[PDB]
């Protein structure tokens, strides 16, 4: 789950 | 049910997490990008349209259907200022  | 979103980077970022993509299954048989977080205050929840569930079909140029997380997350930090994604609402 990437945060961008 | 595609809805296009136009924001604006702001200092933290774009303010949304991501989950999915080809060998990165969100959901058993499917590898599209999935929204997994809206960040309080961040450009995406002021904005408002954004939510978690949604799928990511494009972001500026570059379409997210049927492709690896990293390739997501390369072209959503690839971006300027200014972003569009365009997206698909869930059922």
């Amino acid at each position: 789950a990437t945060g961008l | 049910k595609i809805m296009e979103i136009k924001l604006i980077k702001g200092p933290k970022g774009l303010g949304f997490s991501i989950a999915g993509g080809v060998g990165n299954q969100h959901i058993p048989g499917d590898n599209s990008i999935y929204v997994t977080s809206i960040v309080e205050g961040g450009a995406a929840h002021k904005d408002g349209k954004l939510q978690i569930g949604d799928k990511l079909l494009a972001v500026n140029s570059v379409g997210l259907e049927e492709v690896t997380h990293e390739e997501a997350v390369t072209a959503l930090k690839n971006t300027s200022d200014f972003v569009y994604l365009k997206v698909a609402k869930p059922t």
